[PDB]
RNA sequence: CGGCCUCCGAACGGUAAGAGCCUAGCAUGUAGAACUG
RNA sequence: GUGCUCGCUUCGGCAGCACAUAUACUAAAAUUGGAACGAUACAGAGAAGAUUAGCAUGGCCCCUGCGCAAGGAUGACACGCAAAUUCGUGAAGCGUU
């Protein structure tokens, strides 16, 4: 059975650590399903217009 | 104070010719002389 | 990672909401309005 | 955190433990981050320590996050990798390591904080040679402060409060003395961990014979507590036993196997160490 | 020694403070050194503040060391909270000041005016020096949360570093030309290169754009 | 019986940008530390 | 240690009662590692022939500034440009003869 203390901060203290670090940003999320309609490819007339 | 910064148109103090011509807002000026605060700090090193 | 750096536009400012009241047009009377 | 992460030897001896805690203290030096800073007070004039890596630092290799050795066994992480033959992917350069700590930082904020991530379960089988280089009591020499330098040129004129253990001090020459934290944190090179590695390798285990039929097995230091069904049982569903020659007039045993294999894992298990009740047997390879 | 370990921490060597706390070069300052060594509003109404009062500590102290007098103490006093403007020099980093530099104008008009109502001479035997205290006391209980902000923002930059990476920035009045044009050209993206194609290839977006830069040059050309 | 008396100054925009190079500082002050029949 | 025991009990002690209750990045160190925009030198300045004003976009580049303002050679870097694409090469697959 153990007893935790908060350890005084110094007031007149700067801030203590280089916070601005740049890096890329996280790989997103397991990607949705592409639940689409049957697609349909033009005629090379459309295409031309 | 002391006003430290005498205002010497390097370019041209060094190579006699400075881009700007009549408007360099510092002072055309090709001499070589001892500072403001070169002559005290030899002096007292001395 | 909750920086220090600050705004002079952050301060504190229009700390209370308005709300709209009796007479001008409170979500009561727009209950019952024809 | 709730508490740090720490082996028995560091973590303490008197029934109730004090420690301080500091929020966002300092920076592990793994995590590269901000961390919480729990301080215990080791023992009795015993250096207090701090915790000194990040929770998720910790989860990660599942170490002591002040003692740095292994929760489960307790020998250097190389070593403790090696014996689940363990092969960790954890990036090193500064971009990279960066990057691996965000994503794994993410990827644990998915736990429920019972056990390390990924294949420090998938390898929890804890193989008896790191059961047996597994430390047994605690080596509370720990917690005895460094060489008090002015006590090591006379100058400690502090009185008996030198900070430090006033003793002689080591040689640096010995490959002991200086094995930088990250190193041994990233399994680089850690000269005790050879050490660990020349130590269960020396260590005694039981020789392979040469023709493959010599399938006759001499248990040497039996006694006349064991039964023929009670080295059986010691060596029967571990494969197929063909014969066993219990010799009561020399004290051993010697088993004609069905397997080769299993006559190997039975006895090469059992180097020294298969103890039904309590008799030191010798698993060799007969005449 | 705050102010000097603020300059020596942000490695600027070439530059010294000294007591009476002018800041000084030292050599020569080349370019990158006259850039990396400016200062803002900031420190230097810091300085000046600090330049204020160490005046008048130091007319104290020669006072108790004995030099002086009662009188000459107070005629000192009144004097450097009526010329606060030729002392200093921090109008020119809070111009608000000539507020407070014509307040204490104005009564030591009234004061000195009044004083000399007899016999009294015009001359230097003057110190009643409760009226420009109370002037510059209240300035500075205006001034220390302004200072106090400016002051830790500064402290906050120094130590942790400036974020250049979530800027944000405000469109003012020298972007907004730009500004319409990168938002014009976005929306023409948007609208119809690829809201309006099954040019299935790859739309030529890069081509439309051309012509809508080339269709505009011939609107104001006619 | 008449009185009417603005102001006030500093900065940026102006004397390139660089990689290397070398050495003070400045930071660290830690963690650990071995074994048998 | 301070007092009081109607304590022995002399004014020596012994004793009892009370009261009084857990400091501390232990270190004067010893380490250990990077920058100083300074020298050194090399270097060596957007668009169109020349000479030049700028304001932006992108981001594991920053610097000065309290700053969501402004400046730093338009602050620097951005430079192959891929790109399909025009004819043919082929392979795979479905259908007719
Ligand atoms: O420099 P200032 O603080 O503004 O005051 C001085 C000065 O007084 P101090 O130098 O001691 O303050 C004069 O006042 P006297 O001492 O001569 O009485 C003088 O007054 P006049 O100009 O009316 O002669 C005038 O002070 P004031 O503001 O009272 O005029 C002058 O400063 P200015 O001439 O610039 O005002
Ligand atoms: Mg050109
Ligand atoms: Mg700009
Ligand atoms: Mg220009
Ligand atoms: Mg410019
Ligand atoms: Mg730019
Ligand atoms: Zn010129």
């Amino acid at each position: 059975v153990i007893r935790m203390v908060e350890m005084q901060k110094d007031p007149m203290e700067p801030p203590r650590f280089k916070i601005n670090k740049k890096i890329p940003r996280g790989p997103p999320s397991p990607p949705a399903p592409v639940m689409h309609s049957p697609s349909r490819k033009m005629t090379v007339k459309e295409q031309q217009e | 104070r002391w006003d430290y910064q005498p205002d010497i148109c390097k370019d041209y103090k060094e190579t006699g010719f400075c881009g700007f011509g009549d408007s360099c807002k510092f002072l055309h000026d090709r001499s070589d002389y001892k500072h403001g605060w070169q002559i005290e700090r030899e002096l007292d090193e001395g | 990672q909750l920086s220090k750096q600050y705004s002079s536009r952050d301060l504190p400012s229009h700390t209370k909401i308005k709300y709209r009241q009796t007479t001008q047009d409170a979500p009561e009377e727009v209950r019952n309005r024809d | 955190a709730d508490f740090p992460i720490l082996c028995q030897t560091c973590l303490g001896e008197n029934p109730y433990i004090r420690m301080t805690k500091e929020k966002y203290g300092k920076e592990c030096k793994i995590c590269a981050r901000p961390f919480t800073v729990f301080r215990w007070c080791p023992g009795v004039r015993m250096r207090f320590k701090k915790t000194e890596v990040c929770q998720t630092c910790s989860k990660l290799k599942n170490v002591c996050q002040t003692c740095l050795l292994d929760l489960e066994y307790g020998l250097p992480i190389q070593v403790r990798d090696a014996g689940l033959s363990f092969k960790d992917d954890m990036p090193k350069s500064d971009v990279n390591k960066e990057y691996y700590t965000q994503n794994m930082e993410r990827e644990i904020s998915n736990s429920d904080g019972t056990r390390p991530v990924g294949m420090l379960g998938k390898a929890t089988s804890t193989s008896d040679m790191l059961l047996k280089l597994a430390r047994t009591t605690p080596y509370y020499k720990r917690n005895r402060p460094h060489i008090c330098s002015f006590w090591v040129k006379g100058e400690c004129k502090r009185g008996e409060e030198c900070p430090y253990r006033h003793e002689k001090p080591t040689d640096p020459d010995d490959p002991l003395a200086d094995q930088n934290i990250k190193d041994r944190y990233y399994g680089i090179n850690d000269p005790v961990a050879d050490k660990l590695l020349k130590r269960a390798s020396t260590m005694p285990r039981l020789d392979p014979p040469e023709d493959k039929t010599i399938t006759t097995l001499y248990v040497g230091g039996l006694g006349d507590t064991i039964t023929e069904t009670d080295l059986r049982n010691h060596f029967y569903q571990f494969g197929e036993i063909r014969t066993i020659t219990v010799v009561q007039r020399q004290q051993c045993a010697f088993i004609q196997f069905a397997t080769r294999q299993a006559a190997e894992v039975a006895a090469e298990k059992s180097f020294n160490k298969l103890i039904v009740n309590g008799r030191r047997l010798n698993v060799k390879w007969g005449r | 020694n705050m102010l000097n370990l603020l300059i020596h921490r942000k490695n600027l060597n070439y530059l010294h403070l000294d007591y009476n706390f002018n800041l000084k070069p030292v050599k020569t300052l080349t370019t990158k050194e006259r850039k990396k060594s400016r200062f803002g509003n900031a420190f230097h109404l810091c300085r000046e503040v600090l330049r204020l009062t160490k005046l008048v500590v130091d007319s104290h102290v020669q006072y108790r060391l004995g030099n002086v007098d009662a009188f000459q103490l107070a005629d000192g006093l009144q004097y450097i909270f009526a010329h606060v403007g030729q002392l200093t020099g921090m109008y020119r980093y809070k111009y608000k000041l000539m507020r407070q530099i014509r307040m204490c104008k104005d009564l030591k008009h009234l004061i000195y005016y009044r004083f000399n109502t007899g016999p009294v001479g015009k001359g230097p035997g003057c110190g009643f020096w409760a009226a420009g205290w109370r002037v510059w006391l209240f300035f500075m209980r205006g001034i220390t949360p302004l200072l106090e902000r400016w002051l830790g923002n500064l402290l906050a930059r120094q130590f942790e570093g400036r974020h250049s990476k979530g800027v944000a920035k405000t469109v003012t009045k020298q972007r907004v030309e730009s500004h319409f044009d990168l938002e014009l050209r976005a929306a023409v993206m948007h609208d119809i290169l690829d809201m309006m194609p099954e040019g299935i290839k790859q739309n030529k977006a890069r081509t439309i754009l051309q012509h809508l830069s080339e269709a505009w040059r011939c609107w104001k050309a006619n």
